[PDB]
């Protein structure tokens, strides 16, 4: 009836803008649900280490998702974290690579996976969408022409995204196909902290729909595996020019997810899930029936002190949060 | 010997104006800009019975510049010194500094380094702005660590106009002005502060201006500012440096933050029946209520001070005067300077603006003390911020200009230190 | 610098866009044919944020009138002042929306807003540097809420980075003209709080109230309230417009004024209001007029803001005043008010001041209040929308336009959203 | 510096507090337009205790005029001096009380009552410091007794440690121009002497024989009679009005004529009170006019002062004068007449004095008086409340506005504590 939202941090190698500058290990970790930065306890349910490898963190992490997503309930995967923590590196990775493959092909994986190993009259029809934010506008990546979508809500007042770019696929190879088409439509820009600095919120939804014949009951689940940006320091990634006017919109969203969290955390009443358009679609994460587990990002560098500790109490007040599922 | 000024935000400009009409008045000059060595310090010779002065007024909004185009003053300052920007920084710290103060900084940073170059006796830097907006607190901000990366070695004499803690014109102040003393705190040498409701209480049981408005608040101010560079400008018995206010006032490089008062201030029909001599105005400049700033000192110990005066000033009476305020236990000086004395004399007298609300005196003194009394007004102003902070009040401007809620903690915690070493040095 | 972009939609607005032409061209000093008589250099100094130049030293309005009627053009044009406008700017269609939000947004909006979005493109492109766009219509009827509505978020989507001002007046209860005025009125607010930044809540009974009760007019027609509101738009631009102690741009009072993005439905009011029999026995002083414009009966919203608290409030004053004066009654009004004021915000009064007062007045000031009593307004619209709505009441005419019945009910979850908002603050 | 408010209750409270502008009026040169035109700076010295400064020295006067009928407003705006008031201050209902105190009390009083407590709210805050009330009401009738005794009830709870004078007329056996005159009384003197902190009980029988005796006027009017009750309103404001050798605040009067806080229903009076024939054979020195000022004549009350003993009396002094003539006539009053002052009191004569002399005469002086002799006007009120009473008469009216006959038993228990008040000190 009622599930915390599950709260897990990953530290992470130091890059090579990192080291060469100087920067000290200051990760301490006590176990896996304690973490320790200079002298102060976060309590998590699950803190990775930077020596763990990318498939022991799907086996931890986002494993028990696969049942309970397909069992009837809904589930959510999102990240949150400042620019170079390794977003992107966890849910994308490199997708031809077996061993570096992130959590959203794995997860596709385990679903049809799991799907080879039930009877053949359990009927499943799983469709694709994929859409970013850009300029302040949701465009669709898998189709070039639209460049914004409305959020339009359902029969039980649920907001969800319509027009979207809806493919219904067969095999699971015909996702990787769109994940490769994801990525290379993805507007990706340069910066001084990260080659690869993902300017955009991307969001990957799975409407896994299923029936089975003999009992004739109908199930429906919502599987949103996002891929945030992170708040850029424009004094350490210096964002001039059209670079600037993206640092507004991504960092609109996660304040705007800053203040839902936090007002969820201090229990309000209004809850605004209206502030922006991303907290929108994720609304029935943080409040909906869904299993959301939020896995928050941290670098070990000493030159980001002030913000990775911001991203440990972030997890923290959302440890406190409960869905109405 | 020489010093530039320049102006920020509309508090700036508003002083600017007020200022540099005393400044030329002075001299002789007239305000068409032309009537030996007493000028040279703030105005030029523009070839031949002519001058300028070393000043830029920049403001992001227009509608400031275009007025002092147009005003009186047209003649007397050069047309491309008058910098103006193209859009408003609407009470947003973020929005002048890095979207509207990044196009413009390039303009006034390389302007000032070739001003700098016909300039020989550059001793400082002094600036004119306020914390409680938007073009004071970010364009300032980025103007501030963007010269000290250049110059750095060179002093900066900052001139704030603070909040009072009921009065007040914005309602997102203590947002600009947490965030830009952040960065402040490191770059600014030393940093006097007005409030605004402070004078408004020095024109009220002194001068007796019921209905005052910012032309009066300016012309006081400028007598301040005006005293303190009056030992460069004019002879003296003790002459002192614009240096001299880096070395025996900051007893330590982060705590740089005095207070300011200045006296006597007297309207015309009391001047001639107030006797004027050093006894009372050094009794006047220590009262509580006549400071430019609402803190109590008595709560507070005072860490440095120093008197400068104008005047026919003899050097023997003085000496006397200060002994009388060091065995008057009313105050209390801190154990760590017990010589917690600078004293400084000029032979020219103050002036007077023609029709001005000030009436003319033989003497005056401007006292900058040091102390430890702005600790309580630091943590009233943070204090308030952590209400709206809570709440994450006025937020989504800020992030929508660029930035998070990193620096936000940033600045709390940096002001938090700023209170942990107030309250250790007052041990 | 900094020029605003005049848009006119719908009846109404026309009206007040019309009147507001009429009362800031005698403070400017321009003809009606178009030339400058002025007496002052400060009025020809920010002439150009509004108007532009032509040959014959004439200044022509970029006033863009849009309607969906063509007798409405007719009687503006044939007005005093309508004949300086320019004959480009008038575009309008043939068929009437019939008092129908579907018409305008869907079906007679769609055809007309790809010729008007060409006129608002090419003045936006001839101007200095843009600053925003003023907007004036009304929630009720079709062309107003439908089409007026329409234009702002293709707008939004071309100008993301620039401010939105709209002086939408709304319907009430007790003064109700329009048998469909809560479905239009619920569907126009689901764009307003997405697109528009700035939102000035006007209410048609509190302006026969205020010429009621304060000015006691004894025939009132529409040409007077639209008056009243026409001076409240001369008033918030008064800073970008003539020289001031503290200026304040339209985009100050946006950050001073919106403490969050969804929180810009304001109450504006305007003084002083006074008849011709009682200014002799009335002194112009500023602390009179202050506790005036705090007054309920001042502002021109029919929410008492006795009932909320205030979230934050702005005076832009006028005229040759004292600042201290001014400074120190802001304090007093919230000091022995201070149940009425937010305990989490440390002070709420944003305040301004210009030199140059309206013509034929020495000293004013205008009110503009965010407060939480304005949810008292859009409940009594919510139920009359629910009223209307839980037996599909009148509905089978929107639907003949594409319309779904979905999106009224996505206009009611956001007209819950808004109650429930002022309501957590409060 | 210490404003007063004026208050206008009832009808005779409009006709005497019209006449009280009027003759203060003259005595600083105002012009009924509103204009200045006084020959001494001394006039215009203490202007602002009563008026406020307006535009093109327009002087304004405090005066709240409210009644339950419109007629009223419109004969005192049409007055000599009615053009001088506030139209604002013109708050008035339209269903009159028809002489009945629960009507002006429960229902007439409480549908205007939220209106009036508006404008004396806007009138206090706007002075620099307020020094009491001055109301002007009768006891007779519904809207003086009911509504006017009402507001005192509202102003006393907000502006608990102000003063509050009141100059109410009440009714006499012999002179006796309404039915329900005694219940009116008996109800009102309830609330007068829990609220009012000062009350000037005026007899109107009292004031047709001082016209008649004293006077000997052919044909008196009731605006002759007005005449005489404000000239005593104007001699008990003038120390703080004009200078003088011993001044004596409103307050000041208070500490010294009220021993008891019950004990504060006086005898006013007024001299030299001269005929038009009798003033050349008549000397203006000040002792013979002093033994007018204590002569059972000159006190406009029908108590005659020998039935009883003074508690405390007053004489406030005007024009240039011999203090030590002053000191030695208070001094022989009370020693040939020490029966009829108290023994357990050394002094009863309190004594003040003003420069400035009303217009027309050198010198003059007003009596106020505390004696035990008032209690006969209340007996005889009591009897003919209790006479009437104690067979239900006249009361169903009452009732009608859910008024009960309880209030009526305690404000009888009152009328017995009063009288047995000023018993105990006889
Ligand atoms: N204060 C004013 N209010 C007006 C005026 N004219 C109309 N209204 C009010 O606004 C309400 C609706 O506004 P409109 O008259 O513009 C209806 P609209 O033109 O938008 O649609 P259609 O005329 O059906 O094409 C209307 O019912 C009035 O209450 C006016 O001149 N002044
Ligand atoms: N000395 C004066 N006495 C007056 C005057 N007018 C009335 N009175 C006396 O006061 C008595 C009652 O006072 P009012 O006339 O004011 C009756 P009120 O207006 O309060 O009630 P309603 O008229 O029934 O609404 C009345 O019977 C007279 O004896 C006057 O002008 N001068
Ligand atoms: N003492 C004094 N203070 C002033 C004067 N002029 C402006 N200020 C202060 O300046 C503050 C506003 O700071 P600014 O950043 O300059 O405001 P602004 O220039 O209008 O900036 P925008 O609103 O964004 O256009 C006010 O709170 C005033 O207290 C002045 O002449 N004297
Ligand atoms: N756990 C890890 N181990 C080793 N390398 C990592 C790890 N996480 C991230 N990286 C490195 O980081 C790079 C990718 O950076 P990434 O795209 O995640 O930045 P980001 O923070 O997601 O940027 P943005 O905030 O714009 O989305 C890869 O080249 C990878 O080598």
């Amino acid at each position: 009836a009622e599930c915390n939202i599950k709260v897990m941090c990953r530290f992470r190698p130091l890059n090579e803008s990192e080291v060469n500058r100087g920067d000290k290990y200051i990760a301490k970790f006590q176990g896996e649900d304690t973490v320790v930065i200079a002298s102060k306890p976060y309590a998590f349910d699950r803190v990775f280490q930077s020596s763990t490898s990318q498939e022991q963190v799907y086996n931890d992490c986002a494993k028990k998702i696969v049942k309970d997503v397909l069992e009837g309930y809904n589930g959510t995967i999102f990240a949150y974290g400042q620019t170079s923590s390794g977003k992107t590196h966890t849910m994308e990775g490199k997708l031809h690579d077996p061993e570096g493959m992130g959590i959203i092909p794995r997860i596709v994986q385990d679903i049809f996976n799991y799907i080879y190993s039930m009877d053949e009259n359990l009927e499943f029809h799983i469709k694709v969408s994929y859409f970013e934010i850009y300029l302040d506008k949701i465009r669709d990546l898998l189709d070039v022409s639209k460049t914004n979508l409305s959020v339009h809500e359902d029969k039980n007042r649920v907001p969800y995204v319509k027009g979207c770019t809806e493919r219904f696929v067969c095999s699971p190879d015909e996702v990787m196909d769109t994940i490769d088409e994801g990525k290379s439509n993805r507007h990706v820009a340069v910066t001084n902290m990260n080659e690869h600095s993902s300017r955009s919120h991307s969001i990957f939804l799975i409407n896994v729909k299923q029936e089975n014949t003999q009992t004739e009951q109908k199930l429906s689940g919502k599987l949103y595996l996002v891929d945030l940006a992170g708040s850029a320091k424009v004094s350490k990634t210096g964002a001039e020019g059209a670079v600037l006017d993206e640092a507004k919109n991504i960092n609109k969203s996660l304040s705007a997810l800053g203040n839902v969290i936090s007002a969820l955390a201090e229990g309000s009443t209004y809850v605004p899930y209206r502030d922006s358009k991303m907290t929108r679609i994720l609304q029935d994460s943080l409040g909906g029936n869904c299993r959301t587990t939020i896995v928050i990002c941290c670098s070990p560098s000493s030159y980001n002190e002030s913000e990775t500790k911001s991203t440990l109490l972030f997890g923290q007040r959302a440890k406190t949060i409960k869905n109405t599922v | 010997r020489e010093c530039i000024s320049i102006h920020v935000g509309q508090a700036g400009v508003q002083i600017g104006n007020a200022c540099w009409e005393l400044y030329c008045l002075e001299h002789g000059i007239q305000p068409d800009g032309q009537m030996d060595d007493s000028f040279n310090t703030f105005f030029s010779e523009t070839g031949a019975g002519k001058h300028v002065p070393r000043a830029v007024f920049v403001d992001l909004e227009p509608t400031v510049i275009d007025e002092v185009r147009t005003g009186t003053y047209r003649q007397l300052f050069h047309p491309e010194q008058l910098i103006t920007g193209k859009e408003d920084a609407a009470n947003n710290y973020a929005r002048g500094h890095y979207t509207i103060g990044k196009e413009i900084i390039d303009l006034v940073l390389d302007r000032i380094r070739k001003l700098a170059d016909q300039c020989t006796g550059l001793q400082g830097f002094l600036v004119f702005h306020s914390f409680g907006g938007g073009t004071g607190s970010g364009f300032t901000s980025l103007l501030m660590e963007r010269l000290s990366v250049d110059y750095g070695k060179k002093s900066k004499l900052e001139f704030s106009i603070y909040p009072a803690p009921q009065v007040s014109t914005a309602v997102v102040e203590p947002y600009n002005s947490i965030l830009t003393t952040h960065t402040t705190l490191e770059h600014s040498d030393c940093a006097f502060m007005v409030d605004n409701e402070a004078i408004y209480d020095i024109c009220r049981r002194n001068l007796d201006i019921e209905r005052p408005t910012y032309t009066n608040l300016n012309r006081l101010i400028s007598q301040i500012v005006s005293s303190i560079t009056a030992s460069l400008r004019f002879d003296g018995a003790l002459n002192v440096d614009l240096t001299e206010f880096q070395t025996n006032l900051v007893p330590y490089p982060r705590i740089h933050f005095p207070l300011a008062t200045y006296a006597p201030v007297i309207s015309a029909e009391k001047a001639y029946h107030e006797q004027l001599t050093v006894a009372e105005i050094t009794n006047a400049c220590f009262e509580p209520a006549n400071q430019m700033v609402k803190c109590d000192p008595r709560h507070g110990k005072y860490m440095a001070c120093c008197l400068l005066y104008r005047g026919d000033v003899v050097p023997k009476d003085v000496n006397a005067a200060i002994a009388t305020i060091k065995t008057k236990r009313t105050i209390q000086f801190v154990d760590w300077c017990p010589t917690g004395f600078k004293v400084g004399i000029n032979y020219q007298p103050p002036t007077v603006v023609p029709g001005g609300d000030l009436a003319k005196v033989q003497r005056a003194v401007c006292m900058l003390s040091n102390t430890t009394a702005i600790a309580e007004a630091w943590a009233r102003l943070d204090h308030k911020f952590d209400l709206m902070y809570a709440k994450r009040a006025f937020v989504h401007w800020y992030v929508g200009e660029g930035m998070e809620e990193g620096e936000f903690s940033e600045a709390r915690e940096d002001m938090a230190a700023l209170e942990k070493d107030y309250e250790e040095v007052g041990a | 610098m900094r020029e605003i972009v005049h848009i006119q939609a719908g009846q109404c607005g026309n009206q007040i866009g019309a009147k507001f032409w009429e009362v800031i061209s005698d403070e400017h000093g321009i003809d009606p044919t178009g030339s400058y008589h002025g007496d002052s250099d400060l009025q020809l100094e920010r002439i150009n944020v509004y108007y532009n130049e032509a040959a014959g030293n004439k200044y022509v309005p970029r006033a863009i009138l849009v309607d969906l009627e063509p007798g409405t053009m007719d009687s503006v044009r044939s007005g005093p002042f309508g004949q300086i406008f320019r004959p480009d700017n008038f575009v309008f269609g043939q068929s009437g929306a019939g008092n129908n939000w579907a018409k305008g947004h869907y079906t007679e909006g769609a055809e007309l807003v790809d010729s008007v979005l060409d006129v608002v493109r090419k003045e936006s492109e001839s101007c200095d540097c843009l600053q925003g766009f003023q907007l004036t219509h009304s929630l009720g009827g079709g062309t107003g809420s439908g089409m007026g509505t329409l234009l702002i978020s293709k707008i939004r989507e071309e100008y993301p980075d620039r401010i939105m001002n709209t002086f939408s007046v709304m319907p009430s209860p007790k003064v109700s003209d329009t048998v469909v005025e809560p479905y239009n009125a619920t569907l126009s607010v689901h764009q307003l709080v997405e697109n528009t930044d700035e939102t000035y809540s006007i209410d048609n009974e509190a302006l026969y109230d205020i010429c009621f009760r304060t000015l006691k007019l004894t025939t009132p027609t529409y040409g007077d309230l639209n008056h009243l509101v026409s001076a409240t738009m001369s008033g918030v631009t008064t800073c970008l417009r003539f020289p001031g102690q503290l200026n304040a741009d339209l985009r100050k009072l946006a950050v001073n004024m919106v403490p969050f993005p969804r929180l810009h439905f304001f109450m504006p009011g305007f003084a002083p209001l006074t008849s011709r029999g009682s200014q002799q026995y009335r002194a112009l002083t500023v602390p009179e007029l202050t506790q005036q414009m705090f007054d309920s009966k001042n502002m021109m919203a029919a929410c008492d803001p006795r009932h909320g608290r205030y979230l934050t409030v702005a005076a832009i004053f006028r005229g040759r005043m004292s600042m201290k004066e001014v400074d120190e009654q802001m304090l007093n009004v919230q000091n022995k008010n201070s149940s009425y004021f937010v305990e989490w915000i440390p002070n709420n009064v944003k305040t301004a001041v210009c030199d140059i007062p309206p013509r034929g007045l020495k000293m004013s000031a205008t009110f503009i209040g965010n407060s939480t009593a304005i949810q008292e307004l859009f409940k009594r619209i919510s139920e009359q929308f629910t009223a209307m709505f839980r037996r599909k009441a009148f509905l089978h005419w929107y639907t003949g336009e594409g319309m779904d019945e979905m999106e009224f009910t996505e206009a009611e979850s956001n007209m819950n959203d808004l109650v429930s908002e002022y309501q957590q603050y409060q």
